[PDB]
RNA sequence: AUAUACCGCCAUCUUAACCCUGAUGAAGGCUACAAAGUACGUUAGGUCAAGGUGUAGCCCAUGAGGUGGCAAGAAAUGGGCUACAUUUUCUACCCCAGAAAAUUUAGC
């Protein structure tokens, strides 16, 4: 990577990795609206 | 049956609908990660996941209700509802198995918070 | 089905889940009340929830379990009551206490109680002719010379609701250092807010900002606005206005110093002439805003 | 515990040290809940503890947040803000461990600490 | 068994029972508390079981007699404000800088 | 290539008893100024652009190169983007100045 970084130099929702979390109240905070 | 001919007991959790979450029913889990500003929410989901599992499988057939999973700093409070079926004697071991399992899994120290009950609170029947 | 026997033991364990819960909170059993249990189960049982009733509650068993359930007969087996074999003994002993009062009368705003109200109070289901009967009863007790006995028995099921319009709130009179008389009112008209000061006496000068109005308002239509509030109680070159007004734009200011200088003239007009500013629509916030 | 009770007890050692303390001129605390309740309940313990301790505290309540994505998921964030002022380092720091030990699950904090100092020595005259 | 609320007196020292937070054990809290949506002709449902109960961050640990009984011990750990710095009109006059700074308390392992 | 693999994300559709009457027949029971009536699955679905877990393909070619070409025409209609001015345009000002020149979409 940063061999990478330095020769460069040179020249769905992902918020939780869910509809069934959410609708059963498994993921905090998370309802309807 | 015939054609026109054709034209189960539920706790409060299995009764209520989806949309009922923030209404009637709360969250099984607490945490701060989906609050505004905070992170790891992912993370915290994936534990939840496997906690919920593990517990299924380590538990089997004496959870009366879903578990209570809370988080206060980094301690792991798993407050679970089982039946009164198996003996004390093996949920002792069980108790003790699995605070240690998750304890040296999620680097945490996990607490767990039996609650028997004689059988299934049924809230209605659907 | 809740025996008896249950709502005896639920009541003495609430009492004692009373004194435990002053206890806790530190008051003195002996004063602790249903509004301070509710209180202290809020504070103990933090909840969300928007359904009122779903939160943690503490009640006294009666409030919760249904106690309709009335005996109506003794041991003996007689019933209590003269009309119980009616089968409606508080409806028929109702008819009849205000049959006989109508006897006795011949001899010598507010709203009906509604159905399901009446059945509440009577603590039995009746239908909608019945209610009709014992309305119609109620109604020929009004028209005649109801006494004081009669008339708070007619209060019992009248019902209240408030009409309080025709009235503006007068704001009181002032007086300023040099012993000149004044109103002060507040107006406002989309975002615009206006606060003025109308005189008792003057020369029909208005100050907005500390500008002359001509200049402050240079389009006709506002000043036929603030114009129209003296004009319509042929006052026009007998007060002195300062106001002093923010926010919104050209009308909207134009309309909050009018509502303003309306609000504070209705000190210094007659109750009558109030009403009819009141009818010309001069003293009227007017809600209508911007929708998203 | 009618007749056992301990007969003396080991109060922990608390030492004047010879290091001068920090000044704090405000303490904001705002907490993040997303029950209402849960934030009330917690305000009025974090105020009685303030006044227990002689600490002069102010609360508010900032307006509330909502996120909403997509089927419509919401999420609530609400908060209330709890402003002590004129405390020391030590009084800071015991009241924060009660209050952030005793801090419910689901419940974030942010204390913002403003704490008082002198000009550096180094910046009082100019080098000639 | 029977639950141990049937001997707790009604003058008990309340915070010996609860002196941590702990979830609701309807065993051991002596409250005839109910919590639940009622069905038709129903009533809020009882603490045994209540799983909705379980979920609320109670403040059983946290009661006026407790807080008062901890902030009377946490007394010894604090200091005094230094009395001549009476208002802000003396601390931006003696300590004219002021350095914020921020501190997170989140729930996790990290 | 496959979500015509799953997961995810959107969307479609479906989700009894008692009491009287008729001579104790099939049978019937209303009148209020009251005369028997009371009690989740579904989809050859879309999405491989703000995301994954797999499975297959070609491997003298579904890989790597080289030499030329390819750069269309015409209508009728459907849609989109620009400018379309005298109640206008430019300057000073923020409104008393001077110069220039057919269907459709909403209604409330
Ligand atoms: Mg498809």
């Amino acid at each position: 990577a940063d061999e990478r970084l330095r020769i460069n130099s040179l020249r769905v929702k992902r918020r939780w990795r869910f509809r069934h979390l959410a609708d059963h109240g498994q993921l905090s905070g998370i309802q309807r609206a | 049956r015939e054609l026109p001919c054709a034209w189960k007991p539920v706790t409060y959790e299995e009764a209520h609908a989806p949309h009922y979450i923030a209404h009637r029913k709360g969250w099984l889990s607490l945490h701060t990660g989906n609050l505004d500003g905070e992170d790891h929410a992912a993370e915290r989901t994936v534990e939840d996941v496997f906690l919920r599992k593990f517990m299924w499988g380590t538990f089997p057939g004496c959870l009366a209700d879903q578990l209570v999973l809370k988080r206060r700093g980094n301690q792991l409070e798993i407050c679970a509802v089982v039946l009164r079926q198996l003996s004390p004697h093996k949920y002792y071991f069980l108790v003790g198995y699995s605070e240690t399992l998750l304890s040296y899994f999620y680097k945490c120290p996990v607490r767990l918070h039996l609650q028997t009950v004689p059988s299934k609170v049924v809230y209605k029947y659907l | 089905t809740y025996t008896e026997d249950f709502i005896k033991k639920q009541i003495e364990e609430f009492n004692i889940g009373k004194r435990h819960l002053a206890n806790m909170m530190g008051e003195d059993p002996e004063t602790f009340t249903q509004e301070d249990i509710d209180r202290a189960i809020a504070y103990l049982f933090p909840s969300g929830l928007f359904e009122k009733r779903a939160r943690p509650v503490m009640k006294h068993p009666e409030q919760i379990f249904p106690r309709q359930r009335a005996i109506q007969w003794g041991e003996d087996g007689r019933p209590f009551h003269y009309l119980f074999y009616t089968g409606k003994q508080s409806y028929y002993s109702l008819m009849h206490d205000v049959y006989g009062m109508l006897l006795n009368l011949e001899k010598h705003g507010s709203r009906w109680l509604i159905k399901e109200e009446l059945e509440e109070m009577l603590v039995e289901k009746l239908s909608d002719l019945d209610y009709m009967q014992f309305i119609r009863l109620l109604e020929k007790l009004l028209t005649s010379q109801c006494g004081a006995a009669e008339e708070e028995f007619v209060q019992r099921f009248r019902r209240s609701v408030t009409l309080e319009s025709k009235k503006q709130l007068i704001e009181p009179v002032q007086y300023d250092e040099q012993g000149m008389a004044f109103s002060k009112s507040e107006g406002k008209r989309k975002t615009a807010k206006a606060e003025a000061i109308v005189y008792k006496h003057g020369s029909g000068r208005i100050k907005v900002n500390g500008i002359d109005y001509q200049l402050y308002f240079p389009i006709t239509q506002d000043r036929e606005q603030l114009m129209f509030p003296f004009h319509f109680v042929d006052r026009l070159g007998k007060h002195d206005v300062t106001c002093t007004v923010s926010g919104g734009g050209r009308s909207a200011q134009a309309g909050a110093i009018r509502l303003a200088m309306a609000k504070a003239l209705c000190s210094f007009v007659t109750e009558d002439e109030v009403e009819w500013m009141r009818q010309a629509g001069l003293l009227t916030t007017d809600p209508r805003v911007r929708e998203r | 515990l009618h007749v056992d009770v301990p007969k003396d007890l080991t109060k922990p050692v608390v030492t004047i040290s010879d290091e001068p303390d920090i000044l704090y001129k405000r303490l904001s605390v705002l907490v993040k809940g997303h029950d209402k309740a849960v934030l009330d309940s917690y305000e009025y313990f974090a105020v009685l503890a303030a006044k227990e301790l002689g600490i002069s505290i102010k609360v508010h309540e900032p307006p509330r947040k909502i996120e909403r994505f997509t089927v419509q998921y919401e999420m609530r964030t609400l908060y209330r803000c709890l402003e002590l002022e004129h405390l020391t380092g030590s009084t800071a720091d015991v009241y924060l461990e009660y209050i952030q030990r005793n801090l419910p699950e689901g419940v974030a904090m942010e204390v913002t600490k403003t704490q008082l100092e002198q000009l550096p020595e180094h910046i009082k005259e100019p080098i000639w | 068994l029977p639950p141990r609320t049937e001997k707790m007196a009604v003058d008990q020292d309340w915070p010996s029972v609860y002196p941590v937070a702990a979830p609701f054990k309807p065993s051991a809290v002596p409250l005839p508390v109910r919590m639940g949506y009622p069905v038709k002709k129903g009533v809020p449902m009882a603490k045994e079981g209540n799983l909705e109960l379980l979920k609320i961050p109670n403040f059983l640990h946290l009661t006026p007699v407790a807080i008062k009984k901890h902030c009377e011990a946490l007394k010894d750990f604090c200091t005094e404000w230094p009395a001549a710095l009476d208002s802000d009109e003396k601390c931006e006059k003696h300590f004219p800088i002021e350095i914020d700074s921020t501190d997170y308390v989140s729930s996790g392992p990290s």
